[PDB]
């Protein structure tokens, strides 16, 4: 009565048959934003079924040596589907997302992965330089990935000098392959201001981080990948203008 | 008492009264389902 | 909630269906196991305080923020000396600092000006709060500091230390030391990205010094900033950086020579 | 809020493998699997988690503790474990019908894959300063021993080596007090 | 060298003063009647008194001193800092900061440390520098630099241990350090002119202690031996001097023999054996060697 | 919501997850002795906790020719502990017990098990010999096995004349690999007189019989010991007097 | 009780069976033999005060606590000075302590800080107290003197002497300067108990100060502690000590030279 | 009067209200049975 | 000091000049055998 689920958003639905109970990050539900937090005045845009849906990545192999993966989530579909392109054209911003991580095996094969949200997840450079015109920073495709991701280098300091244990803080979930096969987080919007670009600024960050290693007897399936699905819920789109790329 | 200020600005005062207002199951149970003390959290 | 916790009496269980020490962690929850759940307790009525543990009380420490020097020299002076406000230029209170995403509080600024070998001689100084967008003054009798339209407190070495309250002046609705993002629009580079991270609702203008005189004054001074926290808002705990800092605006670390959040062990069937 | 121990903080260990503890079929009947200190401010594995941190930051602790291990090996993979907490005293016990006079708790394998031992506050003063030894081991709270109840066994064409991942939080008695400075940064470059 | 003890028990040197740099003289020990110590109850030596105003250690303690001239202030006894008095093994003490320790390897706490007890936990472990600071401690290492916070003064480094109280610990935030070399059993020793100590230096030696140190030297004429402390008060246990070629004994020194104070043999592949007992443990030998090359 | 349970007595806890329910011997809790039944004057004493827990013996390897072992309670944590401290300075005893024997397996293992205790579980000789001084008896090791354990030489008869198959009468519990993993049976003071001492008398004993043999393929795991801990419960002692070792 | 006692009227007594003055001293009780029960009084009113006698009027005395050196030479030179604060080094306010088992107060520590020759130059001193657990600050400039969460005071010579409260903060419920036991456990030896009496409950931080300057200071300080007890409470009176006092943190006396608790007379049989 | 304190805290202030409560039987008579003032202590 | 862990009274000289030690019942069964020892030491009161 638990472990089963079926999430509806728009023309998308997710059947699960292994899973844990749904993560609400910080108890907040994605709400529309009050008239009292309001800052602009143009009326915003509210599709509410173009925008709001399960939009489904591509799928990464998860092989023995993996250290994890990382994505932007106002960045990842701003170039797919309506959501993209009522993004382009509009200069402020305000969304929830529900999550949705798939990843089944079989009944003998062991591994766990961390899924969580990081807010406000700054890549920090690598290097030992000081000055600054040979200090190290990442590039465009390593801070925004895309649509298709990035790899970590150091999973152990998250690729930010920050430790992965203690980011048990943040709104997280397991995937054991002996328990369940999906993880499922529902986060709000959360900003220091009410509305937002988003090309120039991504809010926070999903992270595939596995921490126990895929182990397996010869014999088995080999090919085990990761799919991530993302809902958009209750988005809000103002200042209309032309469309920009990035 | 308390120090209050003399201003005609209220951020030139010092700390005011305390809130023990700690809410911490925003951090530790952020799920959908109560889950029950006494019950097994999978069923 | 003005104390910590109180233990109820607990006693032994023997029947079947109620397992609470079996709290599955893949739902990202935290055990909810307690003590009368468990092993028998007596009752024992709790008054240790949770008073000092508050944000409020955590954060009312004034700690470093920055040293400005003041050479005043002779032939190759400069008279002047600004520094912009900035918190992350010593570790500790960045450190402390650095554990939420988005703040919001007041500042309690402290000048503590000292001389080269040590002494305390009754000059006048005179330090003036320059806001972003006002001209920053070029020279010890610049027009600038003529302060029509701008703060500015004129003290003593012998006096006691200046302090002044700073109110929460943000263009937006909290402080954030974590900005992922970019400024401007357009293209951005690959190679070198200096504009990454880049925290645009933070600037707080420049900090200005000199000594009201006319000549020249052949001393060295050297002050001190401590910046006190006070009604102060939290939100979004991030985890404590583990690694040191090696840049002022930017959270980088060493690729190689990484630094491990424990010490090491002998074996791992040891305690010791 | 739980947070990963760092159980396997000795050498031979890369960052990711210095979180996990390993799980085999031993030979002998009864085998020591990884043990730790209690006092979160001492150097050790209570020194990645966030309470460490918090407690490091402040000078005295009261109040009872939880670390809550997590199995993460195969479905087919069973097996029990038996969990101990031991108050100041002797040193570390060296066989399991020791270390089972303190405050033990018997873990399965089964579905739900995560026991949570409670750490009882068994102090004689109500404070214990967050200070390692030498003359303050006045202020020790004991060792957490994990041992094999019986066995880790696995059917054939099966992995037979798992990892328990450890995490640890505080409980509702939890209280601090005195604040001072913390001793995990001491020289900084110039920024 | 001059200090082949861990104390500097034996000392007979001709400093008299405190320190050599910014110190104060030492008071004769013939002009102290007002203390327990001198040589008015203690003639014919008993640790050296004499008509002198030397930097002694009659008592046990954990270094050599002396009677200062009290000057109204309280303190009427300075420790001497004997630069030439450090047993071959004791690197000297060394500060202690923070989180960066000066040998990045194990610690260990107890509430009986010696100097050898930490010298074997750092020896059972496979490290090459010992260390300890305040009386409970054990700083293992390996890392070449270890002078990272500077050199104090050796006055400065004189806590007493725990186990014993006549071995200095180091001090509070100061660290000593010593070379796992010395109280072991054996050692492919291969260097120009060493110095070996019996197991459990520090300590006294155990009983059923039985080893082989090896000499070889890449090709020297002969080898030149000195004795320069030797303290065996039984007569079961046993030093002995061994050829390896065709095993042939070279000399069987006993408690009750007497050792000459150097002797020659023209030989490079040096054997020493030493049977301990189990009945009575006093002290062990400091043998210092020199190959000719 | 029955096959999962946690028992917890005094500082100790015992978690599962494959369990059938607990077994009450003869349908008796363990209680205190009443004042009617009793026939001792000075006044028991009562600890309450510190004899009162779980205490875990050692781990015995379960091989493919195993036969079984057995032990005496009142006589396993009889040296160990406050409890075994408390009995052997007092003269008196009686009190109850707790069960639970752990034994869990990969779902590719087969085999079951047979836990049950036996009161007055009196040790049979092993011989064809009638003369009284020939006739051969066990000795206090195998009588009185300590914290240890004994093996059976003929378990078919229960090393007691006694055939296997009718002791089923027992309060008894089946350790099935393919069902659970663990058995718990709760038992009562059970004798003919109100309290007896702790030495030189076993009331009763636990005893684990491999009646289906252990079987797996090559390549599992070869490792599966059998844990079994004992809580004494509604402990109580009389005839304070001097510590007697045996 | 705000005066002391009153006297009633008595009269002589002629009669058998009541016998006020035989109290038997072997059943461990004070005589409570009264006047009125004795010699012919009178009727006198007492208006004489208890108020000086009381524990919180004794006990408030500031006394000399500790003496800290500051020599801060050029070439072999410390900068700062450490000191742990205890109280028996002392004897006179160690000796008016001494004669209670418990208790339990707060403090008014007060600091006076001259020169080697006596003058008060206008340097201006930092006093900074290390809670146990916190990091010694080795060197006149070194990493802990930034006084983040931790607690400082800023003066100078020519101001008054600084002033500062310290409250009860022993980790049990009271104080004690005698502990008979051991503060660890395992085996003992026989020869050299360095560890028995070692009060466990008392260690209170190190105090430390050093001079605020740059380069150096040519000057040797030397600071004075004044420690003021208030809202005090003792329990379990003890004797008061009649031996001089040998060493800093252990009860000892010397075995000979005995010092008797009165002195000498000619003869028993004589007043004078 | 008195000089009351300015602060949040209670330890930084004066000394407080004396209090005479001598009770010093404690001390003097630690005994059980209450020996009268006429009467012999022992029978 | 082995011997007073028991029932024991501590008995003066004075002017009365007799104790009376009283020894409770702390047997195990209800009745005890007025018989010596061999196999019957299950039946021993104790010693005085
Ligand atoms: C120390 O001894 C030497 C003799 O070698 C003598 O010249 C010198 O004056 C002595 N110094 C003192 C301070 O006794
Ligand atoms: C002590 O010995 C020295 C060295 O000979 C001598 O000069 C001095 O007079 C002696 N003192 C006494 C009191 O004999
Ligand atoms: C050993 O040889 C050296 C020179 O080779 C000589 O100086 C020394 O006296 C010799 N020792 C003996 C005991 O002959």
């Amino acid at each position: 009565s638990d472990r089963v689920a079926q999430l509806t958003v728009g023309n998308s639905s997710i059947t699960t048959q292994e899973a844990a109970n749904i993560v609400l990050a910080y108890g907040e539900w994605p709400e529309y934003c009050p008239d009292t937090d309001a800052t602009a005045v143009d009326k915003p845009t509210r599709p509410d079924v173009s925008v709001n849906r399960f939009y489904t990545l591509d799928s990464k192999m998860w092989q023995e040596n993996s250290t994890g993966w990382y994505w932007k989530f106002p960045d990842v579909l701003n170039k797919t589907g309506v959501f993209g392109q009522n993004a382009q054209f509009h200069y402020l911003y305000r969304s929830g997302f529900c999550l949705h991580v798939q990843c089944n095996a079989s009944k003998f094969h062991q591994g766990a992965l961390l899924v969580a949200v990081i807010p406000e997840f700054v890549i920090a450079g690598r290097g030992s330089n000081t000055k600054p015109n040979e200090a190290p920073h990442p590039g465009f495709t390593t801070t925004f990935p895309g649509t298709t991701g990035a790899t970590f280098h150091d999973p152990y300091v998250l690729d930010s000098g920050v430790p992965l244990s203690q980011a048990l803080i943040y709104p997280h979930q397991w995937i054991n392959l002996r328990t369940n096969n999906c993880a499922t987080v529902i986060v709000p919007y959360i900003n220091a201001v009410p509305f937002d670009s988003a090309i120039n600024h991504s809010n926070f960050g999903l992270i595939v981080i596995p921490v126990s290693p895929l182990k397996y007897s010869s014999g088995a399936t080999t090919a085990i990948p990761i799919t991530i699905t993302i809902a958009p819920l209750n988005s809000e789109f103002g200042g209309l203008r032309q469309a920009v790329s990035q | 008492f308390t120090n209050i200020n003399y201003y005609k600005d209220s951020y030139a005062a010092s700390a005011t009264r305390q809130d023990f207002t700690q809410d911490p199951k925003k951090f530790t149970q952020p799920v959908l389902d109560s889950i029950r003390e006494l019950s097994a959290p999978l069923n | 909630a003005e104390s910590a916790a109180n233990t109820t009496p607990s006693s032994h269980r023997l029947e079947t269906g109620r397992v609470p020490a079996l709290q599955a962690a893949e739902t990202g929850a935290t055990s909810n196991a307690t003590d009368e759940n468990m092993i028998e307790t007596r009752c024992v009525v709790n008054r240790n305080g949770v008073l000092e543990t508050t944000i409020n009380h955590f954060f009312s420490r004034s700690g470093l923020v920055g040293v400005v020097n003041l050479t005043d020299g002779g032939t190759d002076t400069t008279g002047y000396a600004t520094w912009d406000i900035d918190i992350m230029g010593f570790v500790q209170l960045r450190r402390k600092c650095e554990m939420f995403t988005y703040m919001r509080f007041n500042a309690e600024f402290t000048f503590v000006t000292t001389t080269k070998n040590g002494e305390a001689r009754p000059y006048m100084l005179q330090y003036m709060y320059v806001p972003p967008g006002a001209p920053k003054p070029t020279g010890r009798d610049a027009f600038q500091w003529q302060t029509a339209t701008n703060p500015s407190v004129f003290v003593k070495l012998t006096d006691p230390p200046a302090q002044v309250s700073v109110p929460f002046m943000s263009p937006a609705s909290a402080y954030q030391w974590f900005y992922d993002g970019y400024p401007t629009f357009g293209q951005h580079p690959e190679t070198s990205n200096t504009t990454y991270g880049l925290c645009p609702n933070n600037m707080m203008g420049t900090f200005a010094v000199r000594v009201v005189s006319r000549e020249a004054s052949q001393l060295k001074l050297q002050t001190r900033v401590y910046m006190k926290l006070k009604h102060v808002r939290a939100w979004v705990p991030r985890p404590i950086r583990s690694q040191p800092y090696l840049l002022k605006n930017f959270p980088n670390y060493d690729s190689s020579k990484i630094t491990n959040s424990a010490r090491d062990r002998s074996s791992i069937k040891q305690a010791n | 809020v739980e947070t990963i121990l760092e159980v396997n903080n000795t050498t031979e260990a890369t960052g990711l493998t210095r979180l996990l503890i390993p799980v085999s079929s031993q030979n002998k009947a009864d085998e020591l699997c990884a043990a730790f200190m209690v006092d979160p401010g001492r150097i050790g594995p209570w020194q990645s988690t966030l309470v460490g941190q918090i407690c490091r930051y402040y000078t005295q602790w009261s109040g009872s503790l939880k670390v809550t291990f997590m199995f993460t090996g195969s479905f087919m993979a069973t097996g029990k474990m038996l969990v101990a907490y031991s108050p100041p005293g002797s040193a570390q016990p060296a066989n399991r019908e020791t270390a089972m006079l303190g405050t033990h708790v018997i873990w399965d394998f089964g579905l739900q894959s995560s026991v949570s031992l409670v750490i009882p506050w068994i102090s004689n003063t109500h404070f214990r300063t967050a200070k390692t030894g030498g003359n303050y081991d006045y202020y020790t709270a004991g060792v957490v021993t994990l041992w094999y109840q019986t066995n880790y066994v696995v059917p054939p064409e099966t992995p037979g080596e798992a990892y328990i991942i450890a995490m640890g939080a505080a409980q509702d008695n939890f209280t601090l007090k005195i604040c001072k400075d913390t001793d995990e940064v001491t020289q900084q470059a110039v920024l | 060298p001059e200090c082949f003890t861990a104390n500097g028990a034996d000392y007979r040197g001709t400093q008299n003063w405190t320190a050599l740099q910014g110190g104060k003289p030492c008071l004769f020990w013939n002009e102290t009647f007002q203390h327990p110590y001198n040589t008015l109850k203690y003639p014919n030596g008993e640790g050296g008194l004499g008509e002198h105003n030397y930097c002694r250690n009659p008592d046990g303690d954990v270094s050599p001193w002396c009677y200062v001239a009290e000057h109204e202030d309280g303190v009427y006894w300075k420790y001497c800092e004997i630069p030439a008095c450090q047993m071959p093994g004791n690197l000297g003490c060394y500060k202690d900061h923070g989180n960066p320790p000066p040998l990045t390897g194990t610690s260990k706490t107890s509430n009986k440390l010696t100097i050898q007890t930490c010298i074997s936990f750092c020896r059972s472990q496979r490290f090459k520098f010992a260390g300890m600071e305040s009386g409970y401690a054990c700083f293992c290492g390996n890392n070449p630099d270890y002078w990272k916070y500077g050199e104090a003064a050796s006055t400065e480094c004189n806590s007493v241990c725990f186990g014993d109280h006549t071995q200095p610990c180091g001090g509070d935030g100061r660290i000593i350090l010593f070379d796992t070399l010395v109280g072991a059993c054996g050692g492919n020793y291969s260097a120009m002119s060493s110095v070996v100590y019996s197991p459990d230096f520090p300590d006294t030696y155990a009983t059923g202690r039985v080893c082989y140190w090896t000499i070889r030297v890449p090709g020297a004429s002969h080898i030149h031996f000195s004795f320069p402390l030797f303290d065996i008060r039984d007569s079961a246990d046993m030093v002995e001097l061994l050829d390896g070629y065709t095993h042939r004994v070279l000399a069987r020194f006993h408690g009750r023999s007497r050792p000459p104070l150097s002797f020659n043999v023209s030989l490079d592949f040096v054997i020493l054996y030493f049977f301990s007992d189990r009945i009575n443990q006093a002290q062990g030998f400091a043998v210092l060697y020199q190959a000719v090359k």
